[PDB]
RNA sequence: GAUUAUUGGAGGUAGAGCACUGUUUGGACGAGGGGCCGGUUACCGAAUUCAGACAAACUCCGAAUGCCAAUUAAUUUAACU
RNA sequence: UGGGGCGGUCGCCUCCUAAAAGGUAACGGAGGCGCUCAAAGGUUCCCUCAGAAUGGUUGGAAAUCAUUCAUAGAGUGUAAA
RNA sequence: UCUGGUGACUAUAGCAAGGAGGUCACACCUGUUCCCAUGCCGAACACAGAAGUUAAGCUCCUUAGCGUCGAUGGUAGUCGAACUUACGUUCCGCUAGAGUAGAACGUUGCCAGGC
């Protein structure tokens, strides 16, 4: 037997996802990465290959002991506030290789609640 | 009664092998209990019966494997459910095994019991069963056809001899 | 963990007179004649066998 | 006698525009079965696998991976 | 009596005969061989003849390899008949030899016995030939 | 172990390659460490004499221009139909 | 395998022709199809 | 309309030559029917390690052809409608 | 229609002949079609290779079961590409 | 400004082998109460944790070992020309495939922490 690691499988699934998913500086990508203890969010124009905003669950602006889910709610709220200054329009949500469920759904709903038009 | 194994990690293996850390100890993962054909021309009732038999053997509902091809040399096609299994993982695995090896050679009537080696070289058993030491909750009081099982222990072990050292934990070597 | 289809197994006392390995389970729920508390305080129905006295190897 | 005088009418497959030439907004770039060439930028794939332009510009055949090809159409004018 | 066991296609185009030989231009198995200097088709009754002639002179002495195999069928019309109502039935099997190619090799025998064996074989073949040894240098 | 060589100048055509092979010369390259690639020509009978005495896998001190190179035969192209060497490669072994 | 005609109960038109075979679908089939008289999707049913 | 240089593609062109393969051949190796007592061996079949053939019904390349672009030069006042 | 007859043929699809594109003949070389599918269509999604050994109650030695290498060699309703 | 997220390039970027490592990371790990879940099974997916752990994944450093790349030279072939239609020859352009020497244990963009 051998235990398959989770992140390479995630990367395969993410590659299959990102084939009709790109950031074009008016719908920019909202990439999500969750490891095991945090979550991270980037906002990228894929056409230039340039990220624009960033938020994380280990950033000291949002770091407490809630759930990993209300944490994710804060990460979504933070990235919505950070991108709220400019280009806060319709974006495209890239969930990585992850289910739209649990932590990722929480951060997506939090980002959607607070101005982002996806 | 799992904690006996939680002694066996160093009762033999950190003794006889002396690994660098307790993470690299061999460890048994899954139990697969592949039932048999019971060729369901009329034995669909016997299929249901043997499935219920394996239910009484193990508290998980079995999965009914169908035939993988439409071969000759047998009347079979795609579909045609011709096997059952249960994957045992945890407390069901330990609770099954600790109960099983207590009664197993007691109803096997054998000195050596299985073989010193039936192994593949990766710490996998390929074990055969004549089906008597099982059904100790509902006996032969209602079943007609005897059965037999194919049970393989798969481990995190990498070789057959470390499977023997894990088979020093109430085994038939 | 799918409720309903699984057979009711439960930790009934498999306590032999030979070392009393009462950590097994199943549906052999007889009348709870012995409820040993450090063992399973349940049906005792596996109360005696040749389990840990005379194995055909380990007699 | 024999039994061998059948054929099919040849379909005129292959490239229909060149690399470097200007095309208008909907014209057929490549006819093929399957995807010998994949579609790239501004190039769509028909239901018979016809590769067509979606804007007007210059057609570029380029490579895709180690071993695949694609056509893109760039808007520059 | 050399012929393949099965072919994918019973009627094949006929081989081109121009050029020099693609491969097999060296003695690799025995001590001596017979090299071809012109081009022909070789028809596997010629192979059987040249092998029988070469064998019985060696009196079951050394060993002989055949570096040529007939893969290609050839057809002909049986009686002389009107032109073209399809291809005819398969008649025999040919290999195609071009200059450079070793046809036979022998080992386990003296040099002059090998020269005499390969000369006797070469009178059966439809191609010009030359006795050769192992290359070195 | 003492072949002599002459540097071929640039762009031998197909005609003078076979004209040069009509004499007793054979075209050759020298490459390896110590040198760049040098296109030389070599007399054939002398090369056969050196090979006969030094072995197929031997060492040759052959002179290019000014200098001499210790060198071994890397490969060679042979024409089996008329038995002449037609190209030879020299690997500088130092 | 036969041709079937879908009929709208309120459109008053038989505009949608399809196919089915009989041993797989002995019953009369029905779908929700757009009829442009009423400008909406309605139940069309095999006659 | 054209006709004739450099640069770019397309075909994976063929001629050649073998990039897995698919097929066909003469290499040399221990296990399985088996020779026998369920094996001892031979021969076979299949499996792994030299040299050939088709690649008309093939894979790794690419003379000449063709398509085209030049804010690019000699030719035909003819072009295409 | 390599005189005519007898035999064999009218259409469509796919290879090969067919010689960088495309096109290309023969009573030249090989094969299919004259439908099927209420899911074998759409769609978010989800979820995602055999064989080979290996060694096992069955064991056709392989049906199902288990480990590891295995190219889409598997698989793809239907012939080939 | 080392990692780590995330893009771009034909594996020169991969497999194999050998050696090191760890709370700003990163994984194994512990469990099923809850969202959710296995055509059986918390294996996976999901969630709640954080006792253990560098063993494996992962990172970093050594190897050319298998793959990958790969000239120069010289040959097959071939456009054009001239002999002649020889299983050809000659002149001139274009120069293969293979194989040799040799490369290669990746460069580069953006971001945030660590700094």
């Amino acid at each position: 037997i051998s235990k398959i690691d989770k992140n390479k499988v995630r990367l395969k699934r993410h590659a299959r996802v990102r084939t009709n998913l790109s950031g074009t500086a008016e719908k920019p990508r909202l990439n999500v990465y969750r490891s095991n203890k945090h979550i991270y969010a980037q906002i990228i124009d894929d056409n230039k290959g340039v990220t624009l905003a960033q938020a994380s669950s280990k950033d000291s602006d949002i770091a407490t002991t809630a759930t990993k889910v209300e944490l994710a709610t804060k990460v979504g709220e933070a990235i919505a506030k950070k991108a709220a200054d400019k280009g806060i329009k319709e974006i495209v949500f890239d969930r990585g290789g992850y289910l739209y469920h649990g932590r990722v759904k929480a951060l997506a709903e939090a980002a959607r609640e607070s101005g982002l038009e996806f | 009664l799992k904690e006996k194994f939680n002694t066996e990690v160093t009762e033999n293996l950190m003794k006889k092998f002396n690994y660098s850390s307790v993470m690299e100890v061999p460890k048994i993962d899954k139990i697969v209990v592949n039932m048999g054909v019971g060729d369901a021309v009329q034995n669909s009732k016997v299929l249901d019966n043997a499935v219920e038999e394996l239910e009484l053997i193990t508290g998980q509902k079995p999965l009914v494997t169908k035939a993988k091809k439409s071969i000759a040399t047998f009347r079979l096609r795609e579909g045609m459910p011709i096997g059952a299994k249960v994957t045992l993982r945890g407390e069901r695995m330990y609770e099954f095994l600790d109960k099983l090896i207590s009664v197993s050679l007691p109803r096997v009537r054998d000195f050596q019991g299985v073989s010193k080696k039936a192994f593949d070289g990766r710490g996998n058993y390929t074990l055969g069963v004549k089906e008597q030491l099982i059904f100790p909750e509902i006996d032969y009081d209602k079943v007609s056809k005897v059965r037999g099982m194919d049970i393989v222990i798969v481990t995190t072990a990498n070789t057959d001899e470390e499977a023997r050292e894990l088979l020093a934990n109430f085994g038939m070597p | 963990m799918k409720q309903g289809i699984h057979p009711e197994y439960h930790q009934v006392i498999f306590l032999d007179t030979t070392t009393n390995f009462k950590f097994l389970s199943g549906s052999t729920k007889t009348s709870s004649e012995m409820m040993e508390w450090e063992d399973g305080k349940e049906y005792p129905v596996i109360r005696l066998d040749i389990s840990s006295d005379s194995h055909p190897f380990y007699t | 006698s024999t039994k061998n005088g059948r054929d099919s009418e040849s379909k005129r497959l292959g490239a229909k525009r060149a690399d470097g030439q200007f095309v208008t907004g909907g014209s057929i770039l490549y006819r093929q079965r399957g995807t010998k060439i994949y579609p790239g930028e501004n190039v769509g794939r028909g239901g018979d696998d016809t590769l067509f332009a979606k804007i007007d510009g210059v057609v570029k055949f380029e490579r895709k991976g180690r071993d695949k090809k694609q056509v893109s159409v760039y808007a520059v004018a | 009596m050399l012929l393949p066991k099965r072919v994918k296609y019973r009627r094949q185009h006929r081989p081109k005969t121009t050029g020099r030989s693609k491969g097999g231009n060296y003695v690799t198995f025995g001590e001596f061989g017979l090299q071809a200097t012109t081009t022909s088709w070789i028809t596997s009754r010629q192979i059987e003849s040249a092998r029988i002639a070469m064998t019985r002179y060696m009196k079951r002495g050394g060993k002989v390899w055949i570096k040529i195999f007939p893969h290609t069928p050839y057809t002909k019309k049986p009686l002389e008949v009107r032109m073209g109502a399809g291809k005819g039935a398969v008649e025999g099997w040919i290999a195609v030899v071009k200059p450079g190619r070793i046809l036979f090799e022998v080992a386990g025998v003296s040099e002059e016995v090998a020269r005499e064996a390969l000369r006797l074989a070469s009178h059966k073949l439809p191609v010009k030939t030359k006795f050769v040894k192992r290359e070195e240098l | 172990a003492s072949l002599k060589s002459i540097i071929r100048q640039g762009k031998q055509t197909r005609s003078d390659l076979k004209q040069l092979r009509k004499s007793g010369k054979v075209p050759a390259v020298v490459y390896g460490y110590g040198t760049k690639n040098v296109s030389v020509k070599v007399d054939e009978v002398e090369f056969i004499k050196v090979i006969r005495e030094v072995g197929r896998n031997g060492v040759i001190e052959l002179g290019v221009g000014s200098k001499t190179i210790k060198v071994m035969v890397a490969d060679y192209q042979f024409d089996p139909l008329k038995n002449q060497i037609t190209h030879i490669d020299f690997l500088a072994i130092n | 395998r036969v041709n079937v005609t879908l009929a709208c109960t309120e459109c008053g038109d038989r505009n949608y022709i399809t196919t089915k075979n009989k041993r797989n679908n002995p019953e009369r089939i029905e779908m929700k199809k757009y009829c442009p008289r009423l400008n909406k999707y309605t139940l069309h049913r095999e006659t």
